[PDB]
């Protein structure tokens, strides 16, 4: 669950930069988290 | 099995004493009690700190899932050892069945079903079964039809290691409780089979599964499994299975009921040819002997629903099983919004009943169709042991059956209830512009108010003229849409909304430190008491918050509501200097064409993730 919990916290922060339009950092975490899923 | 309560904080304020009288309210058997706080105290910070204390198992019903998904989020941060539950609709979309006789045209029942809600209601559901450290976040989804709790319960298929029982055998025990072979696709509420291992991915998960792994007839071992990786979990001495479905409907029973549904229809064809329905016996008797053809070849037929009750062969009338049957006779109600939840509580069984008459009547269902029905609100009174109404603003329901308040008015960075000005309704439009552009001034947000469409649209479009950012709230925008508009008021794409209500979700924000109430005292819904007070809380969520009524008198309402702010105040002003406290804010057509396609393309491409795009689509913005 701690994995899966910093995941999912991850991707809420993700969809919260991109409602604020920080798109940039949006992608920074999209980045992560794809290596993270590797 | 204890709540374990997850926080970085501490009770602040007024806090610990409304947990200390709440609780000696449960201790003193007290079964109404109301929670009394004013918006931002932490009230849900509160009921935490009471679910822990009390240690029952805890029904928590909110007014919508919205709120109800934030409720969720925020309890399974409290609770992370214990099982904090969500029990929604879970239909993405419904349309229900009706009819409209004034242009003779039906609706046919359209809806999507949400396969992670449905896995969240069956995770809702054995978790009452499994232990009783439970909190369940639902909308009047919980007042609505369920399966029987004991039939549920007893139709568990339990396996333990070293067990005996064959595996053929245990597959003929999980089909008959609703599980499905699924060699191939292996989701959730489906089993596969590999030689001597049997995978279950149980109805409540779609993450885990349960690997049941046998010697001849007797299982070796049980292990919660990552159904996608086959990575080992956890080992399991006991495994409890439940039913895949709420509703399941064994073959004997079925065969029985079709009986009594014909004999039903039989009787009901009889009494409308005596009063020459004639039109309505020919749809009532196609419609329903199809239904009982599919019933008969399949064991289903759309909309199986409307015969739930004849499918259980209990009485008419009957009072169906809900979630609240699923609980522990000593357990909580928890009722958020209270003045709200209630009444739409209440407004459920009528709701229901009338569109099922006309239904009845024009003959395109049975009467028992109604027996297939929410709760009658005497009904959930039934339910209640000690139920807790939460609200700044308290219902005449929760005020009658509470022998005193308990009153939370201490926000936890000292925030104050906000300074309130009534000035004449004469130069109006005038007076809000000057305060608006002074709020933008300071880099701060407003919300107005007004009676109507007709001033809301007025005063929207001469803001927009003069240069001020601004949006109408208009009342067909959808909760969705509301809080994208809400997120741009945060983020300054907005310096101000006008909307009729502003007591719709999600319009407490710490940016706002003005609200404008027009036409304050013309009392009806708008001006009452209960939206005064909470139109006055969305200016309390910053340290210069401030209220200004236009109004050429004061009518009850508003005294009630201006004493109420005014007196809070002033306890809150006294506690922050008596402990030191500094209060501080938590936290042209063809254009527009334009601006409406590229927005909708820069969010479907953050949907995707191409936030490059998305971020190419802002700069073209
Ligand atoms: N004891 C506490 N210490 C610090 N912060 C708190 C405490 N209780 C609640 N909060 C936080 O203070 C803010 C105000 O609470 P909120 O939940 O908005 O109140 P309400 O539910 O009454 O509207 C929220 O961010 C909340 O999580």
């Amino acid at each position: 669950k701690e994995r899966q919990k910093v995941v999912e916290q991850m991707e809420h922060e993700m969809k919260e930069a991109a409602k604020a339009l920080d798109f940039e950092r949006a992608a920074e975490l999209r980045d992560l988290l794809l290596e993270l899923k590797a | 099995d204890r709540f374990e309560l997850v926080s970085k904080y501490q009770p602040q304020g007024d806090q610990p004493k409304a947990i200390e009288k709440l609780v000696k309210g449960i201790q003193e058997g007290k079964k109404h009690q109301t929670l009394l706080g004013a918006t931002g105290t932490g009230k849900t910070f509160t009921v935490s700190n009471l679910i822990k204390e009390v240690n029952k198992p805890t029904l928590v019903i909110a007014h919508n899932k919205t709120l109800a998904g934030q409720l969720y989020s925020e309890f399974k941060e409290f609770f992370p050892n214990n099982a904090v539950e969500y029990f929604v609709s879970y239909y993405d979309y419904y349309q229900p069945e009706a009819y409209v006789p004034q242009t003779d045209t039906f609706i046919e029942k359209d809806a999507s079903i949400n396969d992670e809600i449905d896995k969240l209601r069956h995770s809702a559901t054995s978790a009452l079964f499994e232990r009783r450290d439970v909190i369940i976040i639902a909308s009047v989804s919980c007042i609505y039809g369920l399966g029987s709790p004991e039939e549920y319960r007893e139709m568990v298929v339990s396996l333990r290691t070293e067990m005996e029982i064959e595996r053929n055998e245990l597959l003929r025990k999980l089909v008959d409780i609703q599980y499905a072979r699924n060699d191939i696709d292996f989701q959730r509420g489906t089993f596969r089979v590999r030689g001597d291992v049997v995978e279950i991915f149980p109805a409540s998960r779609d993450e885990h599964c349960v690997r049941v792994e046998f010697f001849g007839d007797e299982i070796e071992r049980i292990r919660e499994v990552d159904a996608l990786t086959g990575e080992i979990l956890g080992d399991r001495d006991h495994v409890a299975i439940f039913p895949a479905s709420h509703f399941v409907t064994r073959a004997e029973k079925m065969e029985k009921a079709i009986q009594n549904i014909e004999k039903e229809l039989e009787e009901q064809l009889k009494v409308m040819h005596e009063n020459g329905k004639l039109l309505e016996a020919q749809r009532l008797e196609q419609r329903t002997r199809y239904d009982l053809e599919m019933m008969r070849e399949m064991g289903f037929c759309s909309g199986i629903e409307n015969y739930s009750r004849h499918l259980t062969l209990r009485p008419p009338g009957s009072t169906p099983y809900t979630l609240l049957d699923y609980f522990p006779d000593d357990f909580m109600i928890v009722v958020d919004e209270s003045h709200v939840t209630i009444p739409q509580v209440r407004g459920m069984f009528n709701g229901d009943q009338a569109r099922k008459q006309v239904l009845v009547d024009h003959g395109f269902r049975l009467p028992s169709a109604l027996d297939n029905r929410p709760l009658r609100f005497e009904e959930f009174e039934k339910h209640m042991h000690n139920i807790v109404y939460v609200s700044a603003t308290p219902g005449p329901y929760e005020i009658e059956h509470t022998d005193e308040m308990v009153e939370q008015i201490i926000r936890p960075t000292g925030l104050l209830d906000p300074l309130i000005d009534v000035r004449p309704i004469e130069g109006q439009i005038d007076d809000l512009i000057g305060e608006i552009q002074a709020r933008i001034e300071r880099n701060e947000r407003v919300l107005v108010t007004t009676l109507t469409k007709k001033m809301s649209e007025d005063l929207t479009d001469y803001l927009k003229e003069i240069g001020i950012k601004v949006n109408y709230l208009h009342s067909e925008i959808k909760t969705l849409e509301r809080i994208e508009i809400i997120r741009d008021l945060r983020l300054g794409k907005y310096d101000v909304l006008v909307g009729i209500n502003l007591l719709r979700e999600g319009l407490d924000i710490p940016e706002v430190s003005l609200v404008a109430i027009l036409d304050a005292d013309k009392e009806g819904f708008l001006r009452s008491e209960r939206s005064l007070i909470q139109t006055i809380g969305r200016a309390a969520r910053n340290a210069e918050g401030r209220v200004i009524m236009y109004a050429d008198k004061i009518t009850k309402s508003m005294e009630i509501a201006i004493n109420e702010t005014k007196r809070r105040r002033e306890q809150q002003e006294r506690f922050n200097e008596e402990h030191g406290i500094t209060p501080k804010t938590i936290n042209k057509k063809e254009r527009q064409k334009v601006v409406e396609q590229m927005e909708h393309e820069m969010k479907e491409a953050a949907k995707a993730l191409d936030f490059e795009r998305a971020a190419e689509l802002r700069d073209l913005l």
